[PDB]
RNA sequence: AAUAGGUUUGGUCCUAGCCUUUCUAUUAGCUCUUAGUAAGAUUACACAUGCAAGCAUCCCCGUUCCAGUGAGUUCACCCUCUAAAUCACCACGAUCAAAAGGGACAAGCAUCAAGCACGCAGCAAUGCAGCUCAAAACGCUUAGCCUAGCCACACCCCCACGGGAAACAGCAGUGAUUAACCUUUAGCAAUAAACGAAAGUUUAACUAAGCUAUACUAACCCCAGGGUUGGUCAAUUUCGUGCCAGCCACCGCGGUCACAC
C-alpha cells in the first residue's frame, strides 16, 4: 500500500510554486488558553514564515509561532505541509482558505470588505422580511381607515368613539412565559470543526411540535461565565464537548441552577440530549380497559331531594372498580368520560364488582342521558414515559 | 457610483509551467467506523494512538508529515469515520491528493464508505 | 447665613451624580430576549419597535431600535447606547445600528 | 455657573429646575494621503514559551536597585533625637537618612451619638478615678495622593516561623472578561546601575526601530468625507407617505399644501 500511494503519487506529478504569497487550507481552529488562537493548515502555494500576514474569511494573522504536530517550531511551510499558526486575530472557520497579504493595514482593509460584503447579504435577506412585516401592517392600517370615509380626522376619531365605546381590550404581558417543552441548549466545543458537528444534529431535528429545541449560544473553548449567565438568563443546558469546566463555573452554575454536562463522545452527548428532551416531552396516558358493563333499565332515586339517575348495569366482561376511570359508550359512540359519583349494588356501596354482578351506576355529570342500550367500558390510566421521536441517523 | 471599492485578497492565478516544483503529496484516509483507519494510519506514523483515544473513536482531522523510507514525505489526513463528522471527510477531500479508501474486509461497503467515495468523485481525487 | 453659620457648614457638599442605566459608561452588550410594541404617550400616536435585552451587567432593560425595520431575533447581540426616547416613558436604552447582529437600515 | 439663550401661562411678572452654545478624554458608527514627535489592556482574574543579574584570580559585593501595578490606605511633610551608609582610612564634622518621640494631614453619611478602659501620680509597693467626643469621639462606605515626584503592595491569610499551595501587578505574548484589545523587534553604540585596581563584561533599565487618526506639528499635482438644514442655531429643491412609517438635546413634527419623517 506504501508502494502504490507512492506510484499514484508520481503518476499525479504533483507541483506548487515553493516562492510567492502563501495559500492554505484551515483544517481545524481552536483556543489555546497559552497560545492563543490556533489554527491547524496546509500550506498549498509559497512558503509560510514567521511575520506573514494571512487572511481567512473575516479573520487574519500576524504569524507569531509555527508548530508541528509534536509542537517543536518549524521555521519554514513548503507546500503540502502541515503547520499549526498562531497569532490570529479572530477565529477562522474551518475548511476557509489562507492567502498572504503585504501588511497588516491591508490585511485589515481585506477584512473589512468581507464584513461588508457579508453586511450587505444580510442585509438584502432581512429587507425582503422587513417588507413582509411591514405590508401587512400598512394593510391592516388602510384597512382602518378606509372603514369610515376620507372625512375630518375629528370624525372618524368620533365615529370610532361610537366603536370605541364598544371595545375593551386587554394587552398581553410583554415578557411571556416560555412553555416547559422548550430546551435552549448552549454548546461548547474543543475545536470548531467539533462544534459544526453538534450543530448539524441538531439541525436534524424534526420533532418541533412536541418539543423545541432553541440554540442560544455556541462557541469554542471551556465553560466560561457567559455561557453561565446565557443559561441562566434562557434556562438553558451547558453541553461542553471534550472541554473543561473549572470549580469556580462549576459553583456558579449551582447557585444560578444552570446544568453543565461535560461529554467526551458524540454518541454520548446525543444520547444525553435526547435525555433531556424526553423529559420535556408530555407524560403520555396508557388507557388500559378494566371492564365493560350494558344498562338495562334506568332509575331515578330520591336522596336529599335530589332525582339522581341511576343506570342499572349488568357487568359483562371484566370488572368494574370505584377508582379505575369510565366513559360512556353509545352504539360505539363515546358519550361521556370521567368516573362514578355514586356505585351502590344492592343497597350496598361495592368498590369492585365482580362478572356478573349487578350495579347501579349515577354519573357525577346530570346532563348524561341513560337510555336502555347503552354500554360502559372501565379502563385504567397510567402516565407511560415518552421518548423523543427524534432520531440523529445513530 | 458611492459604492465601496472591492480590496478582497483573492486566490493567485495558476502558477506558472516554469515556477512549478515538484511537491509531497496529500493524502486522506477515508472509510467507514472501526474499518482501520486509525491502525493503519499507526502502522505508517510507527506510533499508536487508537488506544489513547475516548471510546477508540477518531473525531478529528489531523494531518501529520510522515516520511516514507525511501525518503518521501507524505500527508495523511486522518479523518473521522462516524457518522456524525460528514463535514470533516468532505473538508479532507478538498485538501487531498489521493483518498485511501479503508474498506474492512469482514463487513464490507457500508454506510459511510458509500459517502467517502461520492465526496472522492466531487473532488475528483484517485482513489 | 452668618459667617459662622457658613464656617460650620463649609462647602456645600454636591449630590452625588446618579447614574443612569449605563452605570455611568457609553456602550453595553446584551442579548435579545423579546421584541415588541409600544404606545406613546399623548399627543403622539406610533407603534415603536423595542426590545427586552438582558446586558452583561445582569439586569434586564428595554430597549428601542431606531430606523425603519429590523430583523432583530431572540438570542441575538446588540450594542446598547443611552438616550432617552421621548415618547416611551421609561425607556431609556437605544439600540447601536451597524453593531453586532444588528445591521444599518436598508436605505429606501 | 457666562456678554448669555430656549422652555411653565389664555396672558404678564417673579422664582425655579431641565436643556442649549464652549473645552477636553474614552468608546461607537460611517470615512481616511504622507512625514515627524508624544502617549498607548478594560480587569490585584488565570497564565504555554523565550528572555529579563551578573562580576571577578576562588573571599566578598550585588541580585534589597531599576522596572511594574493601584488591591489596600491618613507610615509621605516639619522639628527633636539618633543608627546604617558615602567622603580611602583612625578621628573630625559635613552630607544622606530609618526607627523612636512631638505636631500636621482625603471625601461623604449624625438615620454612625455616645466610646468602653480609652487616664494620672509614684523609685517601687501601689493609690486615685479618670480619658476622648456635637469645634464630630467611636464607626460605616468610597478613593492611591498634595505629582521634578511620593506612598503602598509584591499570588492569598495585614505579617509569613507555618499553612494553602505551586504565582508575568518584569518585557513581549496569550486565554477569559470588557463598550475598552501595541511586536512572542534589535543592540549594549549613548546615558544609568552592578562588579572589578583596571582594560572591560553584563543588563527586555534604556536607547534606536515596529503596530495604532488617541493627540500635537508640517505638507500635499491627483485624491473628502461626516453630520446637520422648524426655532434655539449657520443652512432645503422636488417627490413619496398620510398620527401610519418615522424624527428631536429642549420646545415639538406627521391626521393629503410636511422648510421637522
Ligand atoms: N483483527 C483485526 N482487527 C483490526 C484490524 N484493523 C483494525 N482492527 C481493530 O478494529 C478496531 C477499530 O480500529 P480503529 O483504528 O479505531 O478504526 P477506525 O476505522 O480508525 O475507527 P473510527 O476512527 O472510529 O472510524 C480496533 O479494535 C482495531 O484493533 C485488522 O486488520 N484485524
Ligand atoms: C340494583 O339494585 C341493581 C339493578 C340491576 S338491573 C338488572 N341490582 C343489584 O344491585
Ligand atoms: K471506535
Ligand atoms: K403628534
Ligand atoms: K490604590
Ligand atoms: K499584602
Ligand atoms: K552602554
Ligand atoms: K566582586
Ligand atoms: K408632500
Ligand atoms: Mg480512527
Ligand atoms: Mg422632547
Ligand atoms: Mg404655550
Ligand atoms: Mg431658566
Ligand atoms: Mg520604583
Ligand atoms: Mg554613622
Ligand atoms: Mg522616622
Ligand atoms: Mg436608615
Ligand atoms: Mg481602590
Ligand atoms: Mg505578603
Ligand atoms: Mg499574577
Ligand atoms: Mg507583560
Ligand atoms: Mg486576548
Ligand atoms: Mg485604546
Ligand atoms: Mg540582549
Ligand atoms: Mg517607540
Ligand atoms: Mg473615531
Ligand atoms: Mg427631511
Amino acid at each position: 500500500l506504501a508502494e502504490a500511494t507512492v506510484a499514484l503519487a508520481e503518476m499525479l506529478e504533483l507541483k506548487a510554486d515553493p516562492n510567492g504569497p502563501v495559500e492554505g487550507t484551515v483544517i481545524e481552529s481552536f483556543t489555546d488558553k497559552g497560545r492563543g488562537l490556533v489554527t491547524t493548515a496546509i500550506i498549498q502555494r509559497g512558503t509560510l514564515r514567521k511575520g506573514s500576514v494571512l487572511v481567512a474569511g473575516k479573520c487574519w494573522a500576524k504569524v507569531r509561532l509555527m508548530f508541528d504536530e509534536n509542537g517543536k517550531t518549524i521555521d519554514e511551510a513548503y507546500p503540502s505541509m502541515p503547520v499549526g499558526i498562531t497569532g490570529w486575530r479572530d477565529l477562522p472557520s474551518a475548511g476557509e482558505e489562507i492567502l498572504e497579504v503585504e501588511s497588516e493595514p491591508r490585511a485589515r482593509e481585506v477584512v473589512d470588505w468581507r464584513k461588508y460584503e457579508q453586511e450587505q447579504e444580510k442585509g438584502q435577506e432581512d429587507l425582503k422580511i422587513i417588507e413582509e412585516k411591514r405590508k401587512e401592517h400598512k394593510e391592516a392600517h388602510q384597512k382602518a381607515r378606509e372603514k369610515y370615509g376620507h372625512l375630518l380626522w375629528k370624525k372618524r376619531s368620533i365615529l370610532r368613539f361610537l366603536e370605541r365605546k364598544e371595545q375593551i381590550p386587554l394587552k398581553p404581558k410583554e415578557k411571556r412565559e416560555r412553555d416547559s417543552n422548550v430546551l435552549s441548549v448552549i454548546i461548547k466545543g474543543d475545536v470548531d470543526g467539533s462544534v459544526e458537528a453538534i450543530l448539524n444534529i441538531i439541525d436534524t431535528y424534526d420533532a418541533s411540535h412536541e418539543c423545541e429545541l432553541e440554540l442560544v449560544h455556541f462557541g469554542v473553548g471551556d465553560v466560561s461565565a457567559n455561557d453561565v449567565n446565557l443559561a441562566e438568563t434562557f434556562d438553558g443546558v451547558i453541553y461542553g464537548f471534550n472541554v473543561n469546566a473549572g470549580n469556580v463555573i462549576q459553583q456558579s452554575a449551582a447557585k444560578k441552577g444552570v446544568k453543565i454536562k461535560l461529554h467526551k463522545i458524540i454518541y454520548r452527548l446525543v444520547e444525553d440530549l435526547q435525555e433531556e428532551l424526553s423529559s420535556r416531552l408530555p407524560c403520555a396516558v396508557e388507557e388500559h380497559p378494566v371492564g365493560e358493563a350494558s344498562i338495562l333499565a334506568t332509575f331515578s332515586v330520591t336522596e336529599g331531594k335530589k332525582k339522581v339517575p341511576v343506570a342499572g348495569c349488568r357487568v359483562q366482561k371484566g370488572q368494574l372498580e370505584k377508582q379505575k376511570k369510565f366513559k360512556l359508550t353509545r352504539n360505539g359512540h363515546v358519550i361521556w368520560k370521567g368516573s362514578l359519583t355514586s356505585l351502590k349494588h344492592h343497597k350496598d356501596d361495592i368498590s369492585i364488582v365482580k362478572t356478573g354482578m349487578d350495579c347501579g351506576l349515577s354519573l357525577d355529570e346530570d346532563n348524561m342521558e341513560f337510555q336502555v342500550g347503552d354500554r360502559i367500558v372501565c379502563y385504567e390510566e397510567k402516565q407511560i414515559q415518552a421518548k423523543t421521536s427524534w432520531d440523529p441517523g445513530f | 457610483d458611492k459604492v465601496r471599492k472591492n480590496k478582497d485578497a483573492v486566490r493567485r492565478p495558476q502558477a506558472d509551467p516554469a515556477l512549478l516544483t515538484p511537491r509531497s503529496p496529500v493524502v486522506t484516509i477515508m472509510g467507514h467506523v472501526d474499518h482501520g483507519k486509525t491502525t493503519l494510519l499507526d502502522k505508517f506514523r510507527k506510533t499508536q494512538v487508537a488506544a489513547v483515544e475516548t471510546g477508540g473513536i477518531t473525531q478529528h482531522i489531523g494531518a501529520f508529515l510522515v516520511s516514507l523510507p525511501s525518503g518521501e514525505k507524505i500527508t495523511f489526513l486522518d479523518t473521522p469515520g462516524h457518522a456524525a463528522f460528514s463535514a470533516m471527510r468532505a473538508r479532507g477531500a478538498q485538501v487531498t491528493d489521493i483518498v485511501v479508501l479503508v474498506v474492512a474486509a469482514d463487513d464490507g461497503v457500508m454506510k459511510q464508505t458509500v459517502e467517502s467515495i461520492q465526496h472522492a468523485k466531487d473532488a475528483q481525487v484517485p482513489i | 447665613a452668618t459667617l459662622n453659620q457658613m464656617h460650620r457648614l463649609g462647602p456645600p457638599k454636591r449630590p452625588p451624580r446618579k447614574l443612569g442605566p449605563t452605570e455611568g459608561r457609553p456602550q453595553l452588550k446584551g442579548v435579545v430576549l423579546c421584541t415588541f410594541t409600544r404606545k406613546p404617550k399623548k399627543p403622539n400616536s406610533a407603534n415603536r419597535k423595542c426590545c427586552r435585552v438582558r446586558l452583561s451587567t445582569g439586569r434586564e432593560a428595554v430597549c428601542f431600535i431606531p430606523g425603519e425595520g429590523h430583523t432583530l431575533q431572540e438570542h441575538q447581540i446588540v450594542l446598547v447606547e443611552g438616550g432617552r426616547t421621548q415618547d416611551l416613558p421609561g425607556v431609556k436604552l437605544t439600540v447601536v445600528r451597524g453593531k453586532y447582529d444588528c445591521g444599518h437600515v436598508q436605505k429606501k
